[PDB]
């Protein structure tokens, strides 16, 4: 049936579906899992790496990348698209700071990255397929710590705790069970690591996971090797 | 459910190289065989009421098909004319063997029940049955070690070790494809299974399930699988399944739909509504990309074995096998052919060996040489533009 | 065509006449020959000469003879032909224009020559397969082999 | 440059380079083969069964049989009692392929028990009626009725809750609680086309309902509906539906119906029109100018894309049910059931296994469990583990992703 | 063809034969360059001088010594070996001073070897003077063979018609793999005592190369204890002496040599290997069975038998023994002693405690327990010997019936004169009972183990000379022949005198005597004439039954070496039971079992199953016990499953159920740790140990209805005496 309705982003199906958009959403699944948490003390991000074998340095599988001094970004999906949208995010944050001399709120930043992900095939901009990447922007704006999830179809929303990636449906349940509002960042780190361990194949061991935290204080902190060992 | 039939195979004298040990062993075979023949001839040559009863039995007994037995001594039978009769039942039948669809025996004149013929298997399937033991044991299968291990797990081990699976509730695989290029051993790995398997082996050819009469194909298939289940814990080798296995399409002709019907009946047999006994299906094909997911499914075909063009070590071992029985010359290093990464099949190695022997014979010699192998390869091999890469 | 005559003679005559040479060498008996060439360079005159000079049952299968309308007929015909050959062994089976009865295995289901393809598959199995042949030689001829199927 | 052996060259071949004990070995091989042939000639024929009985149950002086026999009935089906002409009824009969005769009654005590269709008796030369017989039940029609309940239940069809709910509704609920449908005023649908990707539990659901159903079940063998003798298939369909109507409450389970009837266009399919004809009979039975009775049909077909819209239209198939490549929870459940019976440690992450098997049919989940068992056996361990399962997954599901981090 | 140059060469040959003599010799002999050609067949001058063969032969006939007549013989003989011209002309040529073969080819070498062979067969012991030149020939050829790796052909010449030592003595070194294994196979299949000839030939090869842990096992194949000590003598390395002592037991520094020979620590090794993959678990019969998956004294016996067969020698009784009812005999006491096999330490205590106990069924069992425990282990402080020699000397059954089999268990395979003097005078049993005499013969033979002991042979002969006409042909008197057979194993044709002496026995009996003596004689080696005799003696129809039975058992015993022979015998036995009388059918399962004990091949399993559900209960029992024997000590799969199906089929059949449960117990026997297989070493030894037990078991089961379902049961514990570990 979907032989003439799902081969183009601009041909509606009888249901009213953008099947290329759902296919990009599926391509999100393939990626390595990420788990972002937002609590009263900041925002945490814990992601799984999929190191195939040594001789591939740690600093090429970029799941966490720093967005301004007050946001971190966890990627799930195609790397080229991830680079493009992270670059859009950085240039937007810095342009907003340049023009308004203030730190872009995470709502604004994820809104604008979504605004880029919107223009699939509009003849006023230049892509032709949805940016097949689902991103988590976890930052600290004037409303306290916040965490905003973006899906490839340009939809972004606040999330007090969200997991993305291959381990999406298998970790949303755990997050649902464990999360509670009055949570401290230490609890957030431990809980995210526990859920990652639950839904990974290799044994979590400080060189198959990345961790970062953006706090109402010290900037985005990427946990270093010794800190990884301590937490683990 | 009569029980396994398998095949009768005489023992295999271990030596192959021409040896007085081989002569002695083979004369051992000879003497025991002569002894068996003696016992037979001697005992069966040297060494009433039922006779007259079977005389009363109609001499030219016909065959009908029973339908709706009635009463204790009056059963309905049919005839090969489309007619049917309310025939009588004699006292010679064991009874309880008479079931609808049973091919019964009848008297020429009286047309009574005078037999049950619980042995009627279609000729097109009994000819396909295997009773020879083809001498291709797992010794001439150069390399292919992983494939042989998988096929052994599929076919042998739930016969010679039915404890591993029962120890942990798992159930053995039921089907295995062997798929790959033209000449890899997909049929040798079936021949060797026939050799070492004490279970019945059933030839099958996809081009043999397509029958002229409409609807006859999806009855020949049922006959085949019913014979397999009834007659043995057996193995069914559908060679060249690409003869019927093509993907089901809408089609607009009669023949294509009939072939698809044969496919559907095969699938219903492999995993239908009811169940499958201890029949293990081994299928063969040159292209697996042109088959229906219905039969490539992992419920009817639980294992798939590629037969990739053998690698360098396997190719070496294959030259070893197919030259072992030849008078080699010391000036022959079986590595000139190995090193070259030219597509070489197992059949291609066999043909190279044969052709090399032939070139020697033309040179008036009976022992191969390096130049002879070179010429054999060159005149045997049958069959991306430069600079487009690198 | 002296070299071609010598090669065809080798493959067909030498085994049936003198199997002992092959046995002593230890090499599997050659089992089939196939002829290339433009239209008018032997490829059936050689078959005619071989038939005229052979002491074995010569048979012809040339043409589209294996392609008959009713399904489940070509495979039966090829099988019964090889039954005839095995019965009257030793024998040489000629097949002119094998590309007709057996060529590239193109996809089927909608617009593929599935029936002639099945005929070819049965021929494949009978030439070589489980319970192979003893002294039946098969000669094939084709004016252009390019499309002739790899399994054959 | 090429030479052919001739004259003494060919004898020197096979005489010169040779072992002195070579002709002897060849001769003994040849005569071993010939002795194999001779022994197979001496023996290799079995007396067969032939249905001969054991003793103490036979009969001697059975000549009473073979003195009174041959009754060629079953070809008698009275079709017109000729009005009976009051006295001298003068029955008529059809022996089918043979002929149509007009016949009398002989030795029959009650010359009324013929009922005008009662499958009467008949003699060979003179066809006088002798005894009547009960109706005809085709052997195939009676064998199609699944009598052995399959050994599956509605707790092993994993990963399909909605589909099982719908199937259970249509098949069971009207049968075992008719109050609700009548009370609420909805006539329960009768007809369900189970479709989906090849292998998801379709036949398994069919088996489960067969196991749980207290009603007639007919596993219509697809190939027992395409015979020779044009019209036989339609007759088979009619007989199946007649047997159904005879039964109180019926569940027919036409499977692999893609064989029985796709489109209706002929072009070159004129020779294969008998299957089309039996398919038309199936339609007219499923619904036409006749109440169908308590008959509910669960057709199955992996490809409901070449089926005839006449058969598909929801006057005959009411609850077309798709089976979906099970989601993560369903895959969890399938893995869990298939590993229930295995020797697997008490700490395997079956959630993880479900995640690792994307868009995998339950058939492939079964395969993965069994290949995990195979790997455990090959390693010669009495307990497989999550690592063994992962090896099985890599073996089955997939059979480089450097850009989907 | 005849290329121009080829025809020129042919014309040169024509001129040479048509044409004084020195150039002719020179060029004609140099034309054998064609044969010497390293790369060629079809030597052209051979077959080019085909029409001239008669001319050359007649010229040689009308030739006299001189310049010619010397090198023309070479050409004459090569043209000969091509066609005609036998060893008369061959050796005339060789006397022509050309034996080197260097100027000739490997083809001529092999043809010469064959020609020498065929003249040797054509000749007899007369004209032996010609042999000596031919012996020098063979001596000249063999080095050429060891040069050009024709080791098979050299060994062919050696084995040819006779035995030869010079070559395999002078067969160099470090290249003996062929002369070792290939001649081992030839040995395995030889038909004559020139078997033993090749045996000590290979032994001499090993000795010359100073590496003989293969002549180690060859010693047993050589029925020469003197050769056993001869091999034991050198033993220059204590390290290999240890392994030799262990092998001898399984089949300088004097402190431990005798200890290892007697196997005082084999129990320790067995227990250590049990700890390795521990299975130590006192069990319950149902688990060996699966009755949950579906108190007669018969069930007691079945449970005891299965439990003992499974937990044998694991050191784990009166409480469960007490359930006795007539046939509730010493079976279970023997079962406890067996579960305590080879555990003399606690064996003494337990057996004493359970011997100071109730009536015969508790003391005879204790004595059998002592003996069966002592089986396989010896010590200077003889155990149980005092009890056996002092207790139970009165004339009666039960007591001595068990005690003598216990003594046989204690000291089988020893040929010890002390126990021989204990048992031979006590063999006098016309005073005692018939079964007692039978068991006395059993123990005497089981100790003789083919010793050819004249004294024990005389005892058996005099016992059988003591003849009661009605007693002989009733039952339970065949163990005199059994003991005679055990006293005489595989000695070859050295049985004719015994056969002539026995030929005085009555006609209806002594068929068993002759057949069992003959089979206990030559066997395992494989003699086609002998198996012909066995098959024919089966084949005479009798319108006796046990005579064909012993013949069948003999076919089994003889066809126990060559696996090729074993398979052909499987075929023959299928034919036998198919076209066979009920006695023959009953006997066939025993033969199948002997062919494949504890080696459960699907073919034998299938055939026995197909013959199981038979109208004759005796046939059924034989088939189900054959199943047990094929599955013994393997835990094999699907044997238990099909066997439980058989039991459920024979649900209410008492005897069938008992025997099938015994078959299941055999199936789980030793939990795999013990196997009944003979041929312990290289699967190539008619092991004097456990062959006596197996043969006794099979002879007894030749008639199961009378003895097994009678008043005796020690057959099973004889089979246990045959048992041996698989670790
Ligand atoms: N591993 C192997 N060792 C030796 N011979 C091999 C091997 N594999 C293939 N062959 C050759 O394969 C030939 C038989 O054909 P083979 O089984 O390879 O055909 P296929 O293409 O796999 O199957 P099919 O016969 O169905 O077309 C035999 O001559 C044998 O020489
Ligand atoms: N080398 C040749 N020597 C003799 N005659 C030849 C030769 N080549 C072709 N011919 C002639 O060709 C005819 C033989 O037909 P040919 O064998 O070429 O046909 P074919 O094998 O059936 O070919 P195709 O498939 O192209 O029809 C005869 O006229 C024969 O004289
Ligand atoms: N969702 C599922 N729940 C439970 N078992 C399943 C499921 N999917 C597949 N299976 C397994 O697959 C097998 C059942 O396959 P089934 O016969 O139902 O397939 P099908 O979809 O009808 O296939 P076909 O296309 O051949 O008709 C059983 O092993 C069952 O365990
Ligand atoms: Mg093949
Ligand atoms: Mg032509
Ligand atoms: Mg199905």
């Amino acid at each position: 049936t979907r032989s003439e309705y799902d081969r183009g982003v601009n041909t509606f199906s009888p249901e009213g579906r953008l099947f290329q958009v759902e296919y990009a959403i599926e391509a999100i699944k393939l990626g390595s899992t990420a788990i972002g948490i937002q609590t009263s003390e900041g925002v945490c991000l814990a992601v799984e790496k999929r190191i195939t074998s040594p001789l591939m340095e740690p600093s090429s599988i970029e799941k966490i990348v720093e967005i301004d001094a007050h946001i971190g970004c966890a990627m799930s999906g195609l790397i080229a698209d991830a680079k493009t949208l992270i670059d859009k995010a950085r240039v937007e944050t810095q342009n907003h700071w340049f023009t308004y001399n203030e730190t872009m709120t995470v709502e604004s930043v994820t809104q604008a990255v979504s605004n880029l992900a919107l223009q699939f095939g509009e003849e006023d901009a230049a892509m032709s397929r949805p940016f097949g990447v689902a991103l988590l922007f976890g930052g600290v704006d004037e409303k306290g710590p916040q965490l905003f999830h973006m899906d490839p179809s340009g939809t972004f929303v606040q999330c007090d705790a969200r997991a993305i990636g291959s381990a999406s449906e298998g970790a949303q349940s755990s997050l649902q069970e464990v999360y509670h509002k009055s949570m401290t960042l230490k609890e957030a780190i431990k809980s995210s690591l526990i859920i990652l361990k639950q839904v990974m194949e290799e044994k979590l061991n400080a060189t198959n996971i990345e961790l970062a935290t953006v706090q109402p204080g010290q900037n985005f902190h990427m946990f270093t090797k010794e800190e990884l060992e301590e937490v683990i | 459910t009569k029980g396994p039939d398998a095949a009768s195979k005489l023992p295999l004298v271990t030596p192959h190289t021409q040896c007085r040990l081989k002569l002695l062993k083979l004369e051992r075979i000879k003497d025991y065989l002569l002894m068996e023949e003696e016992f037979i001839r001697n005992q069966e040559q040297m060494k009433e009421e039922r006779s007259k009863v079977d005389d009363l039995r109609g001499t030219p007994m016909s065959v009908g098909t029973l339908e709706e037995i009635i009463d204790d001594n009056h059963a309905i039978v049919s005839t090969s004319v489309g007619s049917e009769h309310y025939v009588s039942i004699l006292s010679f039948v064991d009874k309880d063997l008479l079931e609808p669809g049973c091919s019964v025996l009848l008297n020429h004149k009286v047309h009574a029940v005078i037999g049950v013929l619980m042995d009627d298997t279609d000729p097109l399937v009994t000819v396909m049955k295997v009773e020879k033991a083809p001498q291709e044991t797992y010794a001439d299968i150069g390399g292919l070690d992983n494939q042989i291990q998988e096929i052994k797990e599929s076919v042998e081990l739930p016969l010679t070790h039915p404890e591993y699976y029962e120890e942990m509730g798992i159930k053995p695989p039921k089907g295995v494809i062997l798929y790959g290029p033209p000449g890899t051993g997909k049929t040798l790995l079936a021949k060797a299974v026939a050799n070492q398997t004490s279970a019945t082996f059933l030839r099958v050819v996809g081009s043999e399930l397509i029958q002229k009469y409409l609807g006859d194909g999806p009855k020949l298939v049922r006959e085949l699988f019913r014979v397999a289940e009834e007659h043995a814990p057996s193995i069914v080798f559908i060679d060249e399944i690409d003869a019927i296995g093509t993907k089901r399409y809408d089609s607009n002709s009669g023949g294509e739909r009939e072939i698809q019907r044969t496919m559907l009946e095969l699938l219903n047999q492999l995993d239908g509504f009811d169940s499958r006994g201890d029949v293990k299906v081994i299928m063969a094909t040159n292209r697996i990309e042109t088959l229906d997911p219905a039969l490539i499914r992992p419920g009817r075909i639980d294992r798939k074995i590629e037969f990739p063009l053998p690698d360098e070590k396997t190719k070496k071992r294959i030259f070893q096998i197919h030259t072992s029985r030849m008078t080699l010359a010391d000036d022959v290093t079986l590595d000139d052919l190995i090193m070259a990464k030219d597509d070489l099949s197992g059949a291609d190695i066999k043909a190279i060996c044969t052709e090399a022997g032939l070139m020697a014979l033309r040179e008036r010699r009976m022992k191969v040489t390096n130049e002879d192998f070179k010429k054999s390869k060159e005149n045997v091999l049958y069959k991306t533009p430069e600079g487009l890469y690198l | 065509l002296d070299k071609q005559i010598k090669e065809i003679k080798e493959v067909i005559e030498l085994p049936v006449k003198h199997p002992e040479l092959f046995e002593a060498l230890g090499i599997a008996q050659p089992k089939g020959v196939l002829l290339y060439g433009p239209p008018g360079t032997g490829k059936t005159l050689l078959a005619r000469a071989v038939a005229h000079h052979t002491d074995c049952t010569f048979i012809r299968v040339s043409g589209s003879e294996l392609v008959q309308k009713f399904i489940g007929e070509g495979a039966r015909m090829v099988r019964e032909l090889f039954v005839m050959a095995r019965e009257h062994a030793p024998s040489i089976i000629f097949m002119d224009e094998i590309d007709s009865i057996g060529s590239s295995r193109l996809e089927g289901g909608s617009g593929g020559d599935s029936e002639v393809q099945r005929t070819m598959l049965e021929l494949l199995n009978q030439l070589d397969g489980f319970e192979a042949t003893k002294n039946i030689k098969v000669i094939m001829a084709t004016n252009r082999i390019d499309i002739l199927d790899s399994a054959l | 440059p090429i030479r052919a052996l001739d004259e003494g060259d060919i004898a020197l071949l096979k005489t010169y380079g040779q072992s002195t004990y070579s002709r002897q070995i060849k001769q003994v091989e040849d005569d071993i083969q010939q002795l194999l042939k001779k022994i197979n000639e001496l023996t290799g024929i079995k007396e067969s069964d032939t249905g001969l009985a054991p003793p103490a149950l036979w009969d001697l002086a059975a000549d009473k049989q073979t003195l009174q026999s041959e009754q060629p009935l079953q070809v008698a089906r009275c079709t017109k009692i000729i009005n009976a002409d009051s006295e001298d009824p003068k029955y008529i009969i059809n022996v089918k392929q043979f002929a149509k005769f007009v016949v009398d009654l002989s030795d029959q005590v009650a010359p009324t028990d013929i009922e005008e269709g009662m499958r009467v008796g008949v003699d060979r030369n003179k066809y006088q009626i002798h005894i009547p017989l009960p109706p005809k039940i085709d052997p195939t029609v009676t064998m199609m009725q699944v009598e052995e309940k399959p050994d599956v239940t509605y707790s092993d069809v994993g990963g399909c809750k909605e589909q099982i709910e719908k199937l259970r509704e249509v098949v069971e609920t009207p049968l075992l609680h008719p109050e609700r449908f009548v009370n609420l005023g909805i006539e329960p649908p009768k007809g369900v086309l189970l479709f989906g990707p090849p292998g998801t539990g379709k036949t398994l659901c069919a088996r489960a309902v067969a196991n749980r159903t207290d009603a007639c079940f007919i596993r219509v063998i697809g190939s027992e509906l395409v015979q020779k003798y044009v019209g036989e298939g339609a007759r088979m369909v009619r007989e199946l539906f007649e047997m159904a109507r005879t039964k109180k409450a019926c569940l027919i389970f036409f499977d692999e119906i893609d064989a029985i009837g796709g489109a209706r266009f002929d072009d070159g399919a004129g020779g294969d029109n008998e299957v089309q004809r039996t398919m038309l009979e199936l339609i007219n039975q499923l619904d036409g100018f006749d109440p169908r009775g308590n008959i509910k049909v669960l057709m199955a077909t992996n490809r409901p894309d070449t089926l005839d819209p006449a058969l598909m239209r929801p006057g005959r198939l009411d609850r077309k049910i798709e089976f979906s490549l099970p989601d993560l929870e369903g895959r969890t459940h399938i893995f869990k059931i298939h590993a229930r019976s295995m020797s697997v440690e008490r700490d395997i992450r079956f959630e993880l296994l479900a995640r690792l098997c994307p868009n995998s049919t339950g058939a492939e989940i079964r395969s993965v469990c069994t290949e995990a068992g195979m790997f455990a056996i090959r390693a010669r361990r009495k307990i497989a583990t999550e690592k063994d399962f992962l090896e099985a997954v890599n073996k089955v599901i997939k059979s480089r992703y450097m850009t989907y981090n | 063809e005849l290329s121009e140059e080829d025809k020129q060469l042919q014309d040169e040959l024509e001129m040479l034969v048509e044409r004084l003599y020195r150039p002719a010799l020179e060029e004609l002999r140099r034309q054998i360059r064609s044969s010497t050609t390293s790369m060629t067949s079809v030597p052209k001058p051979l077959k080019f001088l085909r029409p001239h063969y008669g001319k050359l032969k007649e010229i040689y006939e009308n030739m006299a010594p001189g310049e010619n007549k010397r090198f023309a013989a070479d050409i004459i003989s090569v043209l000969a070996m091509t066609m005609s011209g036998e060893r008369e002309c061959l050796k005339y040529r060789l006397v022509g001073s050309q034996e080197e073969l260097a100027s000739w080819g490997h083809e001529y070498v092999r043809h010469l070897a064959g020609e020498v062979a065929k003249e040797w067969q054509e000749l007899d012991d007369a004209e032996k003077v010609q042999r000596e030149p031919l012996l020098t020939l063979v001596k000249e050829i063999v080095p050429y063979n060891m040069a050009h790796n024709a080791e098979h052909e050299a060994c062919d010449l050696l084995m040819e018609i006779e035995q030869v030592d010079m070559l395999e003595k002078d067969i160099d070194e470090n290249a003996y793999a062929k002369v070792c294994l290939y001649l081992t196979s030839c040995v395995n299949y030889v038909p004559e005592p020139e078997n033993s000839a090749l045996l000590r030939c290979a032994l001499g090869v090993f000795r010359k190369f100073s590496r003989f842990p293969e002549a180690l096992r060859l010693a047993l194949m050589l029925n020469d204890m003197e050769l056993v000590e001869d091999i034991f003598t050198s033993c220059k390395d204590v390290v290999v002496q240890k392994q030799m002592a262990f092998m001898l037991g399984r089949h300088e520094e004097y402190e431990d040599l005798t200890e290892i020979m007697s196997n005082v620590q084999l129990n320790s090794n067995f227990l250590a290997l049990a700890r390795e993959l521990d299975i130590m678990e006192p069990k319950v019969p149902d688990d060996i069975y699966k009755t949950h998956l579906e108190d007669s004294a018969r069930m007691n016996l079945a449970s005891s038998f299965v439990n003992g067969f499974v937990n044998a020698a694991f050191g784990q009784g009166n409480k469960w023994l007490y359930k006795n009812k007539d046939h509730g005999m010493l079976s279970a006491a023997a079962s406890l002693g067996m579960i305590l096999l080879w555990d003399v330490d606690g064996g003494l205590t337990q057996i004493d405690k359970y011997l100071y106990s109730s009536e015969d069924y508790i003391k005879s069992g204790a004595l059998l327990a002592c003996g069966i425990v002592n089986s396989g282990v010896r010590n200077e402080c003889d155990p149980a010997l005092a009890l056996l020699s002092d207790y139970v000397l009165h004339n009666s059954n039960t007591m001595r019936l068990g005690s003598i089999f216990g003594l046989g268990l204690a000291y089988a395979g020893s040929n010890r004169e002390d126990v021989l003097t204990l048992l031979l005078p006590v063999m006098g049993d016309s005073k005692s009972s018939m079964e007692v005499a039978g068991v006395t013969a059993l123990a005497c033979g089981m100790i003789a183990v083919g010793s050819c002991n004249g004294d024990v042979t005389s005892t058996i002969l005099q016992t059988i000379m003591e003849k009661s006409e009605t007693e002989l042909k009733d039952t339970y008197a065949r163990w005199l022949p059994l003991g005679l057979g055990l006293n005489h194993l595989g000695k070859g044709e050295a049985i004719e005198a015994i056969l002539a002496a026995l030929e005085v026995v009555s006609e209806p009996f002594r068929s068993f005597a002759n057949t069992l003596v003959d089979v206990c004689a030559y066997a395992g080696s494989g003699n086609v004439l002998k198996v012909q005799q066995l098959l024919h003696i089966c084949s005479e129809h009798f319108d006796m039954g046990a005579h064909q039975g012993v013949a069948v058992l003999g076919i089994a015993l003889i066809a126990m070496g060559e696996e090729i022979g074993a398979e052909m015998a499987l075929r023959t036995f299928g034919h036998l039971l198919r076209y066979g009388e009920p006695t023959l059918r009953r006997a066939v399962p025993l033969a199948l079992a002997l062919i494949s004990v504890s080696n459960p091949r699907l073919n034998i399993l299938d055939t026995l199953s197909k013959f199981s559900h038979d109208a004759d209960p005796e046939v059924s029992y034989n088939s189900i016990f054959a199943m047990g024997m094929v599955g013994s000590g393997t835990n094999n799969a699907r044997l238990a499953a099909m066997l439980r199906q058989l039991a459920q089929y024979h649900a209410k059949d008492p005897n069938n159920l008992f025997m099938v449960r015994l078959a299941q117990g055999l199936t789980h026997l030793g939990k795999g740790t013990l196997t009944l297989c003979p041929y312990h070493s290289d699967r190539q030894l008619m092991s004097q140990v456990a062959v006596a037990g197996l043969l006794t078991v099979l002879v007894s089961f030749l008639d199961v209805r009378n003895i097994i379902l009678g008043k005796s049961h020690y057959v099973l514990y004889g089979l246990v005496a045959a048992m041996q570990p698989r670790m």
